[PDB]
């Protein structure tokens, strides 16, 4: 199944307070994650990335990481698609499989400015993160 | 073969026994090359996942492309060997040469060179196998070398990267990367072509020349020369790709068609459209790239397919292509007809500008990754072997499958 699509925005109600946002996709599903082009308020800077479960309890990303998103072009909307499965163009041995846990977080602010800090930022304090229950329900 | 382009369906796949299972495995890693009517092989068999599962066996095996009985080619194994442990081999590449196979694999007890690379030993292993081994045949049938000689000039430690070489009278190509210290990268910034990129940046073909912006090393792809008329212990001679539309160091492959060796590049960052093309010299390396703007492969967000604008980036698949008409420069391969998933492998026949004819392999939402395909003469037709990396939802083993693709003459239905 082709899952909802998740807009990278900090006006998104789907990030909930407490938990951000909870998905349970099954593997063989795939899903958009889209930081909107700027056309109501200015651009939003985000880099975002996929962290381990203390990373995103912490709200800390590491030296070592590479972002999933780069969303740095105001004109332009910046796609990331996950097949949830074995394989893909990550050269990094990132892949997904049942019953586990994924966790996808941003430490920008939201500024151009924030753009590359390493704590805190959107994580923490708008709870812009994404838990993805593999495989559960 | 037909060179028109047609929506007729004048390509019929056909899927081949398998050269050589459990639950809950992936076979994975693999090689394929053929050369004369021999082939090569190599898998890595993981039990879990297809990236971090433990390595059970590592198979290295050699044999004949032979018609199966009705005009269709297969593959018949004749000689495998495993290595002790299966932790420790990495990146073989395999060249064909006077009725033996090498088979040229890292060392390593630090992991995946590609990922550890400072603590990589840099240690270097061949193996060589007869196509047609010998009752009690001893060292004709399996024959080792750790090699102690590499001259690597500038770079720290060099590497085979990609499935397959050549040889030219008695000295073996195989395709290779070198390690460079980033600090002694020489690159222009005025070089990296933005003009047409309103986002990018100078810098950002230099920062992508390594897995990371600040990686220790940057990756330069290249050739190693192996001289079997040394003797006994060659040497082994890296020599590095030329700096015309440089990408990172990336899996490649070297291979003779219709009288010329021609040079693939995987696009592994921002340089998204297929690199390959005639090789003008082995030695120094320069390969005439094809100014190709329709064959591309799926990437993810900051490196997708069709992307052409420098972009720091360490993304895309292996999915190579086979010259089957040098006059006319017509090509073959299998390409993932996605943009940033592992998914929906067709066979391809294309030109520089355009794909003349397709078949799409299974389903759109199959999925797949490394495609390796060779063509060759079964019988006086044109064939090709595409091994893919495949698996539909659901399968409690993943492994590659084999497809068999004759070349139509005709462009008719
Ligand atoms: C994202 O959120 C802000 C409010 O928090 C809103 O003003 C802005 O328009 C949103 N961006 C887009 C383009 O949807
Ligand atoms: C390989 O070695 C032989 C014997 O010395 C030499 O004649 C030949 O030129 C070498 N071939 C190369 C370097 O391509
Ligand atoms: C591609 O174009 C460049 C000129 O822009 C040229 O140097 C090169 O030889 C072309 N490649 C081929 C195979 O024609
Ligand atoms: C794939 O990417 C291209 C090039 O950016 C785009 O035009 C197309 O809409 C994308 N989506 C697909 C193939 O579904």
């Amino acid at each position: 199944i082709v899952l909802e699509p998740i807009y990278w925005n900090s006006s998104n109600s789907k990030f909930l307070p407490g938990q951000g946002l909870v998905l349970y996709p099954q593997i063989g599903d795939k899903l958009d994650i889209i930081c909107p082009k700027v056309d109501v308020g200015q651009y939003e800077y985000y880099k975002v990335y996929m962290v381990d479960k203390d990373q995103a309890d912490r709200c800390t990303i590491k030296k070592e990481n590479t972002p999933l998103l780069n969303c740095a072009k105001p004109d332009q909307d910046i796609k990331f698609t996950i097949k949830f499965q074995e394989f893909s163009p990550n050269l990094w041995g990132l892949e997904f499989q049942k019953n586990k846990d994924y966790y996808i977080i941003s430490t920008s602010n939201g500024s151009l400015e924030g753009l590359d800090n390493q704590e805190g930022g959107v994580c923490q304090t708008r709870a812009m993160k994404i838990l993805m229950k593999v495989g559960h329900h | 073969i037909c060179l028109q382009k047609t929506s007729n369906q004048i390509l019929k796949p056909k899927l081949i026994s398998y050269t050589l299972g459990q639950s809950g495995t992936c076979i994975t890693d693999p090689l394929l090359a053929m050369d004369e009517g021999y082939f090569a092989y190599s898998h890595l068999e993981r039990i879990g996942s297809c990236s971090r599962g433990v390595s059970k066996q590592r198979i290295i095996g050699v044999g004949e492309v032979l018609d199966r009985g009705d005009e269709v080619p297969s593959l018949f194994m004749t000689n495998v060997w495993t290595p002790p442990n299966p932790n420790t081999v990495y990146h073989c590449s395999a060249v064909y040469n006077n009725e033996f196979y090498y088979v040229l694999c890292a060392v390593s007890t630090v992991g995946d060179p590609i990922l550890n690379s400072t603590y990589w030993s840099g240690s270097l292993m061949m193996t060589r196998l007869a196509v047609k081994p010998k009752s009690n045949g001893g060292g004709y049938n399996q024959h080792q070398l750790a090699l102690r000689s590499i001259e690597k000039g500038r770079y720290d430690k060099v590497m085979p990267y990609g499935p397959s070489g050549i040889k030219q009278g008695d000295t073996l190509y195989f395709p290779a990367v070198g390690f460079l210290v980033r600090t002694e990268f020489k690159y222009n910034d005025s070089n990296c072509p933005i003009t047409k990129c309103q986002y990018s940046k100078p810098e950002n073909c230099r920062l992508s020349m390594g897995i990371r912006p600040n990686s220790h090393y940057i990756l330069r792809s290249g050739l190693l020369k192996y001289n079997l008329s040394d003797g006994e212990n060659p040497k082994v001679v890296f020599i590095e790709i030329s700096d015309q539309r440089l990408s990172i160091g990336s899996p490649s492959k070297i291979y003779d068609s219709l009288g010329q060796p021609v040079f693939y590049q995987a696009s592994f960052s921002w340089d998204t459209m297929i690199k390959f093309g005639d090789v003008l010299t082995v030695n120094p390396l320069v390969v005439n790239w094809r100014n190709n703007t329709v064959i591309s492969r799926p990437g993810q967000s900051q490196c997708p397919r069709f992307n052409t604008c420098p972009e720091i980036c360490w993304e895309g698949v292996y999915n190579d292509a086979f010259l089957i008409d040098r006059i006319n420069w017509i090509s073959a391969g299998v390409f993932l007809d996605s943009n940033q998933t592992a998914e929906n492998p067709v066979f391809t026949v294309f030109k520089d500008n355009e794909i003349l004819y397709r078949a799409q392999l299974a389903s759109e939402d199959t999925n797949a990754q490394k495609t390796i395909t060779n063509c060759f003469l079964l019988k006086n037709k044109i064939w090709c072997i595409s091994l893919v990396e495949i698996y539909d939802t659901g399968d409690n083993v993943i492994r590659p499958k084999l497809f068999a693709v004759k070349i139509p003459e005709q462009c008719t239905h």
